RNA sequence: CUCAAAGAUUAAGCCAUGUGGUAAUUCUAAUCCAAGGAAAGCAGGCGCGCAAAUUACCCAAUCCUAAUUCAGGGAGGUAGUGAGGAGGGCAAGUCUGGUGCCAGCAGCCGCGGUAAU
């Protein structure tokens, strides 16, 4: 007969007031009219509750909300096989976890939301699965019953009985420096404490991930980079079996980010489990020789898939779809722009735009150096290097805040700017900020699109930036330097704290309105792709990390994409199907073939 | 060609008018193609529409499994036969007449491709790239 | 990764059946061959590596090749091999002409030697 | 309590997992693919159906395999899982309230159309 489905309703309580509806979802549903149990009123806590067996799935509640605090959605049954545990009533429910394998290093790819964060903590015994039920009074037992059919299974029989202790490389990025201070005192002593490993490795670990200037340094003290990697040192110098890392490319930049995933592989040549969850690609490529796939709204659900290959996991992701699931997982596809794609202009505006001279900006221990370049209209330039290059210290002087040591830039031009890192200090509400900006900005279709729909700012609208979140913060922001009329922008790093969705909605965004408005802006960035998108020449920043720098002036894209991969010297040759980057291995006849090419990446255009 | 087909075409020699009846290169139980139709073809007074090699043509099933049989559904031709050129210069030509059976989007019905395949095909017809092996 | 195989000719690569006693395949049972691919011992520029001995010396010395000498990790064991390694006669009788290999205890340095054999 | 049969009947149907190069094998001088190439035993799953259990422990026993030992062995052994009737033939007289050839009983014989053995 007809397939088989389910109702399954999350409701937000930050969203719902009762009070100006009224429990105006109980009086509202017809199954209530009849006299059925679909929407009890808890009063206690004074929430409405929807119970999923006797809900209609008629979606007449969820029109009636004058938030939007209810959401139904109807599903073939393919959730309720899975259930893993859930946090509550109407609440995130997670469905499957990734498998861990000795030896190996296990890959976890999502958007946020989907409960990555919380596989963690089930596999590291500090959370124990209530199996979308009762389970609480320790019941591993049940837990292990749950996952018969499944890999996992012996896995909880090993954690119940204690006899491995996973070691937890802690996620939350934004969290961490008020949890530690020292570690207790300085990054030193945390990692003379730890190292349960050789004499050795407190020197190798240090070397290899360039912790050499940050050992003096308190936690609280560290940058975004620092305070990562640090995490990773401990990671390494504890001893035992299993060692899970959540999220270890946050924060790092391009160099250091290729560096943390070679040193977390070699936990896999002592044949010890490792488990990994990543927002990037190139990162998760490389280390993982098992990918699992988490997929479903954010915040609602998020189911893991079965385990499967590198290369395999990969290309299934940037489809958007998969296939037993049968679900979209992404709206739209990604896709890159050719250069063939672009608009043809003639490109001067007045003719050109400024220049600057020779720069130094001194601090007295670090030196930064810049070669004259100049910067013409309606063109974007993205900025690429490591941390501690004075990527960062460009910008500012150029936005004025910073006056360079030597060498001057006094324009005329009006300019917009957006900060690196993202800490409130702002007194107001989120939305008074940003009318003050420039409201009808707020107006425009475009913003609908990528803002305003997505997060869902209109709750966000009467919240505090203090009691705000980190991705969400982030867009907003980004968007902010758009509000106002700038004849040049200055963006720096827009991809911190963002999912795939978000950064992909960001080049978007840049790109759009830099061709339109024909304005420049300058993007500061990590990530390969979105460079990429929104670009059309370049600057790359070289030298050592927290002693000198230097940059370059702005080149074509196919340039300044050689020389700066020609420093990290992994080719991404192209895959056919995905038209993705596909990593090059070192010493190679194929990857040596190309070295004599000059062809880092590939694309849709003409070359061998 | 038409919807799916993400690519443009450089002529090729057309080798398969209607009425022609090419191998089935699938795994999906049709054993052979008859071509009815070749989209997106022309009109002259007593031409035959005729296909070429990454062209979605309207086949109907003449040998397989009897659920594929009595129907018209959409092919798209795989490999040739008919020789043609392309534009290194080259007259080349397979062994054989082929194509595998697919849906308007362009998503093969069966998962795998035997023999061969051209790569104007599959550089035409992703999902069919996906099924190949040796391209060309 | 594929091995060159002297004899085939060919500069391509093909799959051969192999067997006991041969390039480019250890057996793991008794009278157990497998059919493997294998790369020509013509030499093209799909080669990662090159494998080349040197025959006679050049005008100039290569740093780690003729300016380093590295010694044969192990000497005659078998009687009359130890009689050739050193032109003895069967009269001179070996036991003082067996190799003696130094090794420490820390503040214990001994001697290990064969164990002579025919 | 002791003794323990056990997925054969359905589908001998299908199976997750337990000096140098190279994508990668115990590499070697219907699945993974750096597109080249390489790969019906225990438990346990799916399916199937009317129909059959655990991803456990162990060499102690019984013996087996390799050479003068005491190595190996899911052969094997321990555990876990795993017991209606009261009309007649039939033996009960069946008694009291509800039902009316509706609901239901009934292996057959037959019950049931307010006073139902
Ligand atoms: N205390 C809680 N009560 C109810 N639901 C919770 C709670 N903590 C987490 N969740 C739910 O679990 C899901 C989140 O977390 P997890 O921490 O599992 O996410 P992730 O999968 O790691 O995602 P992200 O990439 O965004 O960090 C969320 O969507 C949320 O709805
Ligand atoms: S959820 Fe919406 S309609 Fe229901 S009580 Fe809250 S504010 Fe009123
Ligand atoms: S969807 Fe319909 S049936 Fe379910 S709770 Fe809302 S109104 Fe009641």
């Amino acid at each position: 007969m007809s397939d088989k489905n389910s109702r399954i309703a999350i409701v937000s309580a930050d969203k719902c007031k009762p009070k100006k509806c009224r429990q105006e979802c109980k009086r509202s549903c017809p199954v209530v009219k009849t006299g059925k149990l679909c929407i009890e009123v808890t009063p206690t806590s004074k929430i409405a509750f929807i119970s999923e067996i006797l809900c209609i799935g008629c979606g007449i509640c969820v029109k009636k909300c004058p938030f939007d605090a209810i959401q139904i959605i109807n599903l073939p049954t393919n959730l309720e096989a899975h259930v893993t545990h859930r946090y509550s009533a109407n609440s995130f429910k997670l469905h499957r976890l990734p498998t861990p394998r000795p030896g190996q290093v296990l890959g976890l790819v999502g958007t946020n939301g989907i409960g990555k964060s919380t596989a963690l903590k089930i596999l590291a015994g500090k959370q124990k699965p209530n199996l979308g039920r009762f389970d609480d009074p320790p019941e591993w037992q049940e837990i292990i019953k749950y996952f018969r059919g499944s890999e996992l299974q012996n896995y909880f029989t090993k954690m119940l009985e204690d006899d491995i202790k996973a070691i937890i490389k802690p996620q939350y990025v934004d969290n961490i420096p008020r949890a530690i201070k020292g570690p207790v005192q300085k990054v030193g002593e945390l990692l003379k404490l730890r190292m349960e490993k050789s004499p050795e490795d407190v020197k190798r670990y240090i070397k290899i991930l360039q912790l050499e200037n940050v050992l003096k340094r308190d936690i609280e003290k560290l940058s975004g980079g620092e305070l990562q990697r640090f995490a990773i040192g401990m990671s390494c110098v504890q001893e035992a079996d299993v060692y899970m890392f959540d999220e270890p490319s946050s924060y790092l930049d391009v160099k250091q980010r290729l560096n943390a995933a070679q040193i977390i592989r070699s936990l896999l040549a002592p044949t010890k489990y490792v488990i990994c969850v990543e927002h990037d690609l190139s990162v998760l490529d490389y280390l993982s020789d098992f990918v699992c796939i988490i997929y479903g709204v954010p915040s609602v659900y998020g189911v893991v898939t079965l385990p499967a290959s590198v290369r395999e996991g990969i290309n299934i992701f940037l489809d958007g779809h998969i296939p037993a699931e049968n679900l979209r997982f992404r709206t739209e596809a990604l896709q890159f722009r050719i250069a063939d794609a672009t608009e043809d202009l003639q490109n001067d505006s007045a003719s050109r735009a400024f220049s600057y001279p020779s720069l130094k900006k001194t601090q007295g221990d670090f030196v930064l150096n810049v070669e004259e370049g100049e910067f013409s209209d309606s063109e974007i330039l993205v900025m690429m290097g490591e941390n501690g290059t004075g990527k960062t210290t460009l910008i500012k002087l150029l936005a004025g805040a910073l006056k360079p040591d030597e060498g001057q830039d006094i324009p005329k031009l009006n300019v917009s700017m957006k900060p690196q890192k993202i800490a409130p200090k702002f007194p107001g509400t989120v939305r008074q900020l940003f009318f003050k900006k420039i409201r009808g900005q707020f107006l425009n279709p475009q913003f609908q699109t990528d803002v305003v729909k997505p997060l869902r700012i209109d709750d966000i609208i009467d919240q505090e930036v203090q009691h705000l979140s980190g991705g969400e913060l982030q867009r907003v922001a980004i968007v902010l330097a758009l509000g106002i009329p700038a004849d040049i922008y200055l963006i720096d790093e827009p991809s911190a704290y963002l999912d795939s969705e978000q950064r992909i909605i960001c080049s978007k965004v840049i790109r759009r309105f830099i061709l339109h408005n024909k304005k420049t802006a300058f993007i500061v960035e990590h990530d390969f792709i979105m460079a990429t998108y929104l670009a059309d020449k370049v600057i790359v920043f070289e030298g050592i990390p927290s002693k000198n720098a230097h940059a370059r002036a702005p080149e074509s894209l196919l340039t300044g994409c050689n020389r700066f991969l020609k420093n990290l010297n992994v080719t991404f040759r192209r895959d056919p199907n995905s038209f993705r980057p596909r990593i090059n291995k070192l010493d190679s006849q194929m990857d040596k073939e190309q070295k004599s090419s000059g062809n880092y990446f590939f694309l849709d255009n003409t070359g061998i | 060609s038409g919807n799916g087909a993400q690519g443009t075409k450089f002529r090729i020699s057309l080798g398969l008018p209607v009425g022609a009846i090419m191998n089935c290169a699938d795994n999906s139980g049709a054993r052979n193609l008859y071509i009815i139709a070749v989209k997106g073809s022309g009109s002259r007074l007593n031409r035959l529409p005729a296909a070429s090699l990454g062209d979605m043509v309207m086949a109907t099933v003449k040998k397989g499994k009897p659920e594929l049989r009595k129907k018209v559904m959409p092919a798209i031709v795989v490999r040739q036969a008919k020789s043609w050129r392309r534009r290194d210069g080259v007259f080349l030509y397979f062994e054989d007449n082929a194509g595998v059976i697919a849906n308007p989007k362009g998503e093969m019905k069966g998962s795998a491709i035997t023999g061969p395949v051209g790569k104007e095909c599959a550089d035409l017809w992703p999902r069919v790239a996906s099924n190949s092996g040796v391209v060309v | 990764g594929f091995p060159m195989k002297q004899g085939v000719l060919l500069p391509t690569r093909i799959k051969l059946l192999l067997t006991k006693n041969v390039s480019c395949y250890r057996p793991r049972r008794d009278g157990e061959r497998k059919r493997k691919s294998v790369r020509g011992a013509i030499v093209g520029p799909d080669l990662a590596v090159l494998a080349l001995v040197i025959v006679k010396k050049g005008e100039q010395e290569l740093e780690g090749l003729t300016d380093t000498t590295v010694p044969k990790r192990l000497g005659p064991k078998r009687a009359n091999n130890i009689r050739k390694f050193f032109g003895l006669s069967k009269e001179d009788d070996v036991r003082d002409f067996v190799i003696r290999r130094e090794v420490t205890k820390g503040e214990k340095t001994y001697t290990k030697a064969p164990k002579i054999q025919r």
